[PDB]
DNA sequence: TTTTTTTTTTTTTTTTTTTTTTTTTT
DNA sequence: AAAA
């Protein structure tokens, strides 16, 4: 009966093998069935088939009484005498067969036998892996061509991860569409900056190999700061985006033989965000280059096993003060675009003074919460992402938002210890008072540490310690 | 109308039906949401709900003439709102009380009937189960936990051995042993019946040689009688149920809005001015609860007269205790908060931990609780370690610090992100780290000030302080209107009592309706100038640049050096920085003499 | 099991209906001065401490121990040389009292500042249910 | 300093079931 | 008395 059970539904359940090396049954989801919401179209983990457990209960009782009917009609015509007693313990023992199939020993026992039939190698690995390919509340997107195609019937593709946000075409004329753009504007005054920054987060739908790129912007109290990444975290969804701890950035290394139990956090997640920050935190220029790069990294996760895996993700942060950099390669000032916001919102606006305007505490109250608000919001980042793949190629590091190139390259000149001394207290030989000099105006000011690189006799002194400068000892 | 011919349980629920009044067909607001409740069930039998449309209920001349056009659109019904067939059984028991049991106990004898008849007198572990979900399929319910476990829910009804204030809410169960009770108590009556059913077709005359297939089937069932006590086959009985009284998309779905809590006498809806009490039936899934009664708020009551004079003894201003009030009333709701924080401090004896204590035992364990004050005397702890007393916050709505000591500086990061309309992760001892919604309102507890090293807004912009007032002495001194005689009867006593906790929880709705009316719903619309102008003197100090300015003052690079001796000698001493005064004094009143070069 | 309900303390040493499980292997008897332990124990009471009034407040705040309810705002502290009996009294009442209702602390909980927040600690957890606690520090 | 212990790591499974089962029909 |  095992072997007819999955002749009879074979099509609907597949079975493979975990990590830890547990048997795992997964369906497919169909209309008309009872399911938890937003889950239609996709394959569902099951810790226990209980819908084959209903089916063989109650579905093939219609075959078995078929056979009983069968036998009835074949022992009815006449025969010889020896057939007929032949038929008589044949039926007998049918039906004290029969009688077996609602035991529950039994019916865990057709269970264990038929996860053999229904196993199908190579599952799991194979779970999620297009990156073209999101679950969607009512069904699979697919972003393979333009314009994106909605797969509501049935596939086979193999998408078990989803979000339970519905999709709908970018409709401009949608009053939710229309007050969502109208308060994004409001947001960010600058259209160049606005396009940008639009741009940077429409990549978090997709989940494959980006370019290493991370973008930190800052201001005062009510900037929409925290509505907007919340926003975007949120329509994404648990699943495809999460929240991010500061310490796993701002911290250092992590003892080797310790679980981290955080850094999988970003483990398949397509965008993950930062929100707090102190008064000046030192940025690691590490512990990062590894989550930015479009490259592998390994960490263990609580009570498992040392596992690496491709880092996938776009992230942002947003501060009330500025970080601290400490380091001059072109490896880490070629990420971090910077952004500084210029709207304020207070409850009673200046007027004469277009930076600023007033609050409207619906639009993180609620607004948040309604469904409709961010099935619009998602339209508008599956138009912006298709927008950026017709023209600009691919590449985000193409359009032009001299703003924010602008703004980076100022906060670049800051920041740099490189020549605050040689323009504030230049002396005019290898230069040992003046890196004590400068390590000694630094200190409790610029970079409370010592100078331990000897890197001013370097590109360092290429920079702007030429010409006159010698070194000779 | 041939549908009804496919299967005999949509005729039993046509014979639960018929028993509806017919006044459902008019006064539409109630009868649309039967048809809700019809839709959202299984949308497969949805012109068996047309079929009760246009079944001729009351009278046609209604305006439901040859069907509404309000039914077409209800067959999308798109919406969260649950109803089920759990109170449409309800109502029809509650008209005709001996229609009820009687008409179901056909079904409950039917379905036995053909499957002791189908497959003698064997009984498994199916048959009973489906006939047991057939008796009791409201009272019950199974889903599935985060760990992978199968967990039991049992509505609770009044007049049963139970825990104190669980009446109509939900509980959780290790094991049905009500159920365990039940399959063997009064299934065996039905058991009987099926016995006494057979006896008396035994004794009829037939014909021959189908008398002794009545004593066949007599031994049989006989036999599998007494399989009903067997310990082992109740297991399997309750291990096959399982699956039958799941319920899909239910652990997820237990106190999420934050309009619902669940009080000693049913659960209280705030939902609507004024708030209703529960006390039948209902459908919203509530789990947690308080012990607390509730009453509706009367001031002629003597321990809620007592009560606010008591109020009215510690906050001698008006604005002040209503301020205050309207604060504290915020944490009945678990729904997202304005960003804000009072903190306030004074003299020893001052019933601050009294107020403090009263509000967190009147809201309960579930819902509130106190808080360490490390979470804000501390630094961050690394991301490795699972951190614990943090997501106590976990669906809380209050949280109270009254620890305190001598002058420590407050760890500007939590304060951002644990005051905050936002989204907050942790992990606790093992286990992941998950991310939870965050909703809680807060208030600090101290007798010495606190230490701010920032100016920026998005701090100042929460936080409000004040300072308390009176005073309480073993022997208050004539004069001084600001001290008092204690009453230790208020901590002692008087809070123990059960009747002053509901008193309380009385006052604290009804200044949350109070607070609903009037200034909408916002906390930043009503106007205490007292405690705002409190607040800004406080941030009048502890502001260290324009103190310094003002007591004691030329290249820009002589500023910071010169602050650093006064940063040291006097405020304090600590160690020097820069690199965030080179912008404060930039963005400050140090402009006019400022030199830029 | 002993019942303080009203005065004078009942011992109910029959069936009864109250949930008690935790208990003291101390069997209780009415307060007779003519016992001899009863006078031995007496006046070495008044030999510890000679004034009337403070051994009054000592005995009287020593009594407040029997008690696990809310009770007041109030520790005390007394200091003294060496061979003065405090840690006979103080020892006294822990083993009188029992281990489940008394127990002996660290003084490291006062000369100590505070543990983080993610710090499990023993963390006055002798506490929980126990009314009576001693600390005898010596530096 | 402080350093690491704690957290983790196991440790929570077995007791029914099964078997048999005498009887009961053959 | 042997098989279910
Ligand atoms: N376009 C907008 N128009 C009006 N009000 C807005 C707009 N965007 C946001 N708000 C409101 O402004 C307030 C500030 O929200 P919030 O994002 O928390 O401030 P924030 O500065 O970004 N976070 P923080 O920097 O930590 O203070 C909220 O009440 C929002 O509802
Ligand atoms: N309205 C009141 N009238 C009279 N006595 C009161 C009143 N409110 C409180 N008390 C008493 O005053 C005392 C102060 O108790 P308490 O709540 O601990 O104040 P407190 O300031 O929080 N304690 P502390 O942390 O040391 O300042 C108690 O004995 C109360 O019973
Ligand atoms: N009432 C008493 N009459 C006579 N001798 C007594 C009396 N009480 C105690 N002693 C004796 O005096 C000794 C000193 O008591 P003890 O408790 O050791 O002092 P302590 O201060 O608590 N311990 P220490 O701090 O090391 O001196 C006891 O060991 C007894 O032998
Ligand atoms: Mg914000
Ligand atoms: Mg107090
Ligand atoms: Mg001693």
């Amino acid at each position: 009966i095992a072997k007819v059970i999955y002749a009879m539904m074979g099509n609907k359940f597949v079975v493979d093998v975990d990590s830890n090396g547990k048997y795992v049954w997964f369906e497919f989801v169909l209309p008309g069935q009872p399911m938890n919401q937003g889950e239609i179209w996709k394959w569902r983990k099951e810790v226990n088939p209980d819908e084959l457990h209903i089916y063989i209960s109650e579905n093939f009782s219609r075959v078995m009484d078929r056979i009983t009917e069968h036998i009835k009609y074949h022992l009815s015509q006449p025969h010889e005498s020896n057939i007929l007693n032949y038929y008589k313990k044949l039926l007998k023992a049918f039906e004290r067969s029969k009688s077996k199939i609602f035991n529950d020993s039994f019916k865990k026992g057709v269970i264990r036998q038929a996860e053999f039939l229904f196993r199908q190698r190579s599952f799991i690995q194979t779970l999620d892996t297009n990156p073209h390919l999101l679950g969607v509340g009512n069904g699979v997107l697919s972003i393979e061509t333009i314009p994106a195609k909605l797969i509501n019937h049935f596939h086979e593709h193999p998408i078990h991860q989803y979000t339970h946000i519905c999709y709908v075409p970018f409709n401009p004329e949608n009053p939710w569409t229309k007050l969502l753009l109208n308060a994004l504007q409001d947001i960010i005054p600058e259209l160049d900056a606005r396009l940008w920054i639009m741009f940077y987060l429409s990549t978090a739908i997709f989940r494959g190999l980006k370019e290493a790129l991370m973008l930190l912007w800052l201001g005062g109290g009510c900037n929409g700061k925290t509505f907007l990444m919340r926003l975007v975290a949120m329509v994404l969804g648990d699943h495809y985006a999460s929240k991010l701890n500061i310490s796993l950035l701002t911290s250092c290394r992590e003892t080797a033989e310790k679980p981290n139990s955080a850094f999988m956090r970003l483990k398949g997640r397509g965008y993950g965000y930062f929100e707090e920050t102190n008064k000046s935190e030192v940025l690691n220029t590490s512990r990062l280059k590894e989550m930015v790069n479009p490259g592998d990294v390994t960490a263990r996760e609580l009570n498992q096993k040392q596992e690496s895996f491709q880092m996938t993700a776009t992230m942002v942060a947003a501060s009330n003060y500025n970080f601290i950099i400490d380091t001059t390669d072109h490896g880490t000032w070629r990420r971090l675009r910077h952004y500084r916001s210029k709207v304020k919102f207070c409850h009673n606006p200046d007027p004469s003074n277009p930076y600023e305007k007033k609050e409207d505490p619906r639009f993180i109250h609620e607004y948040i919460m309604d469904p409709d608000c961010q099935n619009a919001f998602f339209s508008i980042l599956v138009y912006f992402w298709e927008k950026l793949q017709k023209e600009y190629n691919g590449q985000i590091k193409k359009v032009f938002c001299p703003t924010i190139e602008s703004e980076t390259e100022a906060y670049r000149k800051s920041q740099d210890t490189l020549h605050r001394f040689i323009t504030e207290r230049v002396v005019e030989y290898n230069l040992s008072e003046v890196v004590t000099a400068y390590a000694e105006w630094y200190n409790t000011n610029i970079n409370v540490k010592r100078h331990i690189a000897l890197e001013l006799s370097q590109e360092l002194e290429n920079s702007v310690l030429e010409k006159y400068l010698q070194w000779s000892p | 109308s041939i549908l009804m011919l496919h299967d005999p349980e949509a005729r039993y629920l046509h014979k639960i039906l018929n028993l509806l009044p017919p006044e459902y067909y008019v006064e539409y607001p109630l009868w649309s949401n039967v048809v809700f409740a019809l839709a959202n069930t299984s949308a497969n039998y949805r012109p068996l709900a047309e079929w009760f449309s246009q079944k001729c209920p009351e009278k046609w001349n209604t305006g439901g003439k040859e069907k509404l056009e309000k039914l077409w659109n209800d067959a999308s019904h798109h919406t969260e709102k649950k109803i089920t067939k759990r109170s449409i059984m309800y109502w029809a028991h509650k008209h005709a009380p001996q229609q009820y049991k009687e008409i179901v106990e056909q079904g409950y004898f039917s379905i036995l009937a053909e499957y002791v008849y189908s497959y003698n007198g064997m009984l498994e572990h199916y048959m009973i189960a489906k006939v047991i979900y057939a008796m009791m399929g409201n009272k019950f319910v199974v889903d599935v936990d985060s760990n992978g476990k199968y967990v039991w829910f049992e509505f609770v009804l009044p007049g049963q051995p139970m825990n104190q204030g669980e009446i109509w809410k939900w509980r959780k169960e290790v094991n049905p042993d009500e159920l365990h009770i039940y399959i063997s108590e009064n299934f065996s009556r039905v058991m009987d019946r099926i016995t006494e059913h057979i006896k008396y077709h035994l004794s009829q005359p037939h014909e021959s040689n189908i008398l002794n297939y009545y004593k066949k089937l007599l031994k049989a069932f006989e036999r599998s009688k007494s399989k009903i006590f067997n310990d082992s086959f109740k297991k399997g009985v309750i291990r096959q149920a399982e699956f039958l009284f799941r319920q899909r998309s239910f652990i997820q779905t237990l106190d999420t809005n934050p309009h619902l809590l669940g009080v000693g006498n049913g659960v209280l809806s705030i939902e609507t001015i004024p708030a209703k009490l529960i006390n039948h039936f209902h459908e919203h899934p509530i789990h947690q609860y308080t012990h607390i009664c509730y009453v509706p708020f009367n001031p002629e009551n003597p321990w809620t007269k007592l009560l606010l004079n008591a109020l009215q003894d510690i906050i001698p201003e008006l604005d002040a205790r209503l301020w205050i009030m309207f604060y504290l009333s915020t944490a009945i709701f678990r729904g997202l908060k304005e960003a804000l924080m009072l903190l306030w401090l004074g003299g020893g004896c001052n019933g601050k931990t009294f107020l403090m204590r009263l509000v967190a035992m009147v809201l309960g364990d579930h819902y509130a609780s106190k808080l360490n004050i490390s979470l804000l005397t501390s630094c961050r702890e690394t991301a490795e370690k699972p951190n614990s007393a943090f997501m106590r916050l976990k669906g809380r709505g209050y949280g109270y610090f009254e620890e305190t000591n001598k002058s420590e500086v407050l760890n500007t990061s939590r304060l951002k992100e644990m005051v905050n309309p936002g989204d907050v992760t942790a992990r606790e001892l093992n286990q992941k780290q998950e991310s939870f919604q965050m909703t809680a309102t807060m208030v600090a507890a101290s007798n010495y000030n606190f230490i701010i090293d920032t100016t920026d807004h998005g701090t100042w912009r929460r936080l409000r302080h004040y300072r308390s007032k009176v005073k309480f002495c073993h022997n208050p001194d004539p004069s001084n209107p600001y001290e008092k005689k204690e009453d230790p009867r208020f901590i002692h006593e008087y809070i123990m009592d059960p009747d002053c906790q509901n008193a309380f929880f009385s006052i604290l709705v009804y200044f949350w309706e109070k607070l609903q009316k009037e200034y909408n719903g916002q906390i930043k619309k009503v106007f205490c100038p007292t405690i705002e102008s409190e607040t800004e003197a406080y941030r009048k100090s502890q502001d260290t640049l324009h103190r310094f300015i003002t007591e004691r003052v030329y290249n820009l690079s002589e500023v910071v050096t010169a602050y650093a001796e006064w940063y040291n000698t006097n405020i304090n001493v600590k160690r020097h920085i820069a690199l965030e005064l080179s912008q404060e004094l930039e963005n400050s009143v140090l402009e006019k003499y400022l030199q830029w070069s």
